[PDB]
């Protein structure tokens, strides 16, 4: 997967000059697997709503992993198990 | 030799302690700093190819370590305790320390005041690439830093996760006390926690229950005083500001050091390759490459030294969090000036601000004392406290509060023969057994 | 001094430092451990030593029956410490090494001015008085680029030494705060026992 | 399994501990060290002008630190207690310190 630093996902092919790139490079500038974080556009990994531990940290609370065919997923790191203490 | 001062009142003081935790993670591209997008220079840099990854194996060694400083400090609990719905823990007001559920923000009032005091908008912490392409914004410093291949990587933990960590820590301190650092959290009312913390100073627990309202009012007034003191002042977080200023000025110096020609005929690769043929253009470009490697080397060395200093500060912060927050510390002048009671952590940009709650005695009084009292040939020594005289009677008190008690046999232990103790006096000891 | 390498004086004199030390010792002797928390509270020295004995595990009746023996032992230990600082010659080797390292580094920086760095001479006077301005700029620049490296290395080594001195200073501050202004229970922190 | 050793006497010892606190502050002049009071050398040093203040921003960063290392150690009291006129605090002799 490819992370671009501080760009918007609509402006990825304009600021990378996708017309002059190789045909194998152009699949990593757009497509269905596009995620928008606070660090920039992550293209190559799908986003899931679950929360796990951190495997490959990206930034701004995002950690990628290699989950199940297998593919690269992205999520938000979990700080810990939610707990409550009954106070009286 | 027979005079002692015993305090008669006290005060509760809340003090601040600001320590940095991490600095700005930086990455450097060898190409687009040494060879300015020219094909003739990139064919010569390969001979120095082993001199570049050694930089990138160092600057990438700091940055991951910069994500180890934070999680050692804040992520000291494996449980995320939810914030209680009430803020009145037996008179002690925790409203401005804990997050407000009726607000869109996830940070408390003092945390909000600590932000908007460190001007983070001096470096390239938040700068989009859309406005960097055109307009007058190309005259900015950050645009030049980005065009020369000098970026700043974002941190792993955001401010919301750190605020959640601090809120969980304060909630665990309020609802459980010192016992949630050992194993599972054990609930206890806050008055009992204050009484037990008072009992670990040298003050008996009857003092708190007779002065609960005064201590609550003093704590609330101290919190209101420190909260207002963060708005009128202008310089209180200079430690956190110096890190940002140093990093920004180092990056700006590294950018501005590209105007030196290093002994060549020009400081740019374009007017050298467009004037001299390839016979003698390779002896001027190589001087520029060997001169521009030294700037990167010096920057990496200074970043490593600053990273070591920041790591030392982060280790001290982690020790202070483990010792002065999860429990009560007996080390003198470690957290707060005086007798430590408890502490509260607050987040700040690349730093932690500790609020230490401390007990200080205020009003003294002269007294005449004695080392021991012997009654019928046998010497009596105080178990816990000192013998004292108010002018006509002799009592036994504690060392940190004037609470006179009648000398009985339940607070004294016997020894000696009062022929060997220097300064012993004659007095009677009350016996609580008489039919 | 002729090559522009001076040593700046410290802000605090020796008299002020001795005044700080005397104030700390007098506050420990008269007030005790209670002048590091708030206001100083007076207490007789015998009762202070009884309380400090009570923090070990020894009851306080032991000192009042053996006060003269403890006083004589303390006086003899102080006398033996005083006489051991006159006969010996290697007891402050750390501070002596601290002085010698800085002196030797500055001397090496001075002596590194005799290297020509590949030029025809190690001095700027026999280069400018032999070659014209056309081909003298290719030799002076070699000397400048060579002599910047010496200053860079000196600054880097000074920074590393300053870091280790700051670590030792923080340890000394912790020792002064925890052991002088009180009585610490940490094993083998200050003392042996 | 049923034997214990208990002391019957003690001794008071005094142990010295030496620790460095500060070192010698140093300042370096760029123009005097690099160019031997010659005008031709100083006309070429200006292109290296950014490389010199970065030196003088480092050593001056050390010296102002060395004036703090002392005041963290010794200046831990805001009051000056005057030394008493007596040196006999209940038999303990303080005349040497
Ligand atoms: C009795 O102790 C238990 C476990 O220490 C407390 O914890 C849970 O409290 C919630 C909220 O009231 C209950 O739904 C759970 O059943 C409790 N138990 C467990 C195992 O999760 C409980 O609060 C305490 N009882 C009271 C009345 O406060
Ligand atoms: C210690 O000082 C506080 C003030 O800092 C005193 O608190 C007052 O107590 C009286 C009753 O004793 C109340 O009516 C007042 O409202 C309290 N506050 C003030 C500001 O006066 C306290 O009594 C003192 N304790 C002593 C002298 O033992
Ligand atoms: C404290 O009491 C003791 C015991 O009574 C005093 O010692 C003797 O007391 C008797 C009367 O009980 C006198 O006749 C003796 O002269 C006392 N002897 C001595 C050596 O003093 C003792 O004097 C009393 N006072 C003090 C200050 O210790
Ligand atoms: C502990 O050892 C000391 C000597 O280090 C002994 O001190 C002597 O005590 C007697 C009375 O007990 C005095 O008359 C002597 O002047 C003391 N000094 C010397 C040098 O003999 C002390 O008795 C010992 N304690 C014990 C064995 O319980
Ligand atoms: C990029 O996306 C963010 C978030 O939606 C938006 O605020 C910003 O205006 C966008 N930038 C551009 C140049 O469109
Ligand atoms: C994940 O969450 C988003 C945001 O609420 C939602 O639109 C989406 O349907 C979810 N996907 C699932 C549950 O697979
Ligand atoms: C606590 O402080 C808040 C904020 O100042 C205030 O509104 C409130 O009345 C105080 N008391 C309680 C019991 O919440
Ligand atoms: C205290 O010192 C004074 C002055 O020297 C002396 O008169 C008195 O006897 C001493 N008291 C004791 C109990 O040692
Ligand atoms: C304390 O030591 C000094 C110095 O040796 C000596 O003159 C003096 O007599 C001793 N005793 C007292 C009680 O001052």
């Amino acid at each position: 997967a490819v992370l671009y630093q501080d760009v918007n996902c609509t402006d990825v092919p304009t600021t990378l000059h996708a017309d002059q790139l190789a045909p194998s490079w152009r699949v990593y500038t757009t497509g269905p697997y596009v995620f928008q974080t606070q660090a920039g556009c992550l293209i190559g990994a799908e986003h899931v709503n679950a929360s796990y531990q951190c495997d490959i940290p990206i930034g701004a609370g995002i950690c990628a992993s290699y989950h199940t065919q297998k593919s690269i997923v992205a999520y938000t790191m979990s700080l810990g198990a939610e707990n409550s203490v009954a106070y009286a | 030799n027979n005079s002692i001062a015993i305090p008669t009142n006290f005060s509760i003081s809340v003090t601040t302690e600001v320590m940095p935790v991490s600095m700005a993670k930086t990455s450097v591209d060898c190409t687009m700093y040494i060879c300015g997008d020219s094909l003739e220079c990139s064919n010569l840099l390969l001979q120095y190819g082993s001199f570049c990854t050694q930089l990138n194996r160092a600057l990438s060694g700091i940055a991951v370590e910069q994500d180890k400083n934070t999680q050692e400090v804040f992520a000291q609990v494996k449980q995320m305790y939810k914030t209680p719905t009430i803020r009145d823990f037996g008179g002690f007001n925790f409203s401005q320390i804990l997050p407000d559920p009726l607000k869109p923000t996830k940070r408390s009032f003092i945390e909000d005041l600590l932000y908007n005091k460190v001007t983070l908008a001096d470096a390239g912490f938040m700068k989009q690439y859309a406005d960097c392409l055109g307009g007058i914004n190309a005259r900015d410093l950050i645009c030049a830093q980005k065009f020369n291949g000098l970026t700043v990587l974002p941190p792993l933990l955001t401010d919301d996760m750190i605020a959640a960590y601090t809120a969980a820590l304060i909630s665990g301190t309020a609802t459980a006390g010192w016992t949630f650092g050992a194993g599972a959290a054990l609930q206890i009312p806050f008055a009992m926690q204050m009484a037990y913390r008072f009992n670990g100073i040298g003050v008996t627990q009857n003092v708190l229950y007779e002065n609960q309202k005064q201590i609550a009012n003093q704590f609330n007034k101290a919190i209101t005083q420190i909260q207002e003191s963060l708005t009128t002042t202008s310089t209180a977080l200079g430690k956190l500001q110096d890190v940002v200023n140093q990093n920004a000025q180092a990056l700006n110096t590294l950018v501005k050091q590209l105007s030196s020609n290093f002994g060549a005929i020009s400081s740019a690769l374009n007017d050298i390759l467009s004037r001299l043929d390839k016979v003698e253009a390779e002896v001027q470009i190589d001087r520029l490459i060997t001169g521009r490697l030294q700037s990167l080397q010096t920057y990496v060395t200074q970043q490593l030294i600053r990273a070591a200093e920041i790591r030392t500060s982060a280790n001290l912060a982690a020790t202070k969090m483990s010792e002065c927050v999860l429990g009560q510390s007996k080390r003198v002048d470690f957290c707060g000036k005086g007798y430590h009671l408890m502490s509260f952590p607050q987040s700040a940009p690349h730093g932690v601000v500790f609020l230490h709650v401390t007990y200080v005695p205020s009003q003294e009084r002269n007294f005449t004392t004695a080392p021991a009292i012997c009654h019928e040939g046998k010497a009596y020594f105080p178990r816990e406290g000192v013998f004292v005289s108010n002018g006509s009677f002799w009592f036994i008190t504690q060392r940190n509060f004037y609470s006179p008690q009648i000398i009985t046999t339940d607070n004294t232990f016997v020894a000696g023969s009062c022929d060997v103790v220097i300064g012993i006096i004659n007095n009677t000891v009350y016996d609580p057994l008489q039919p």
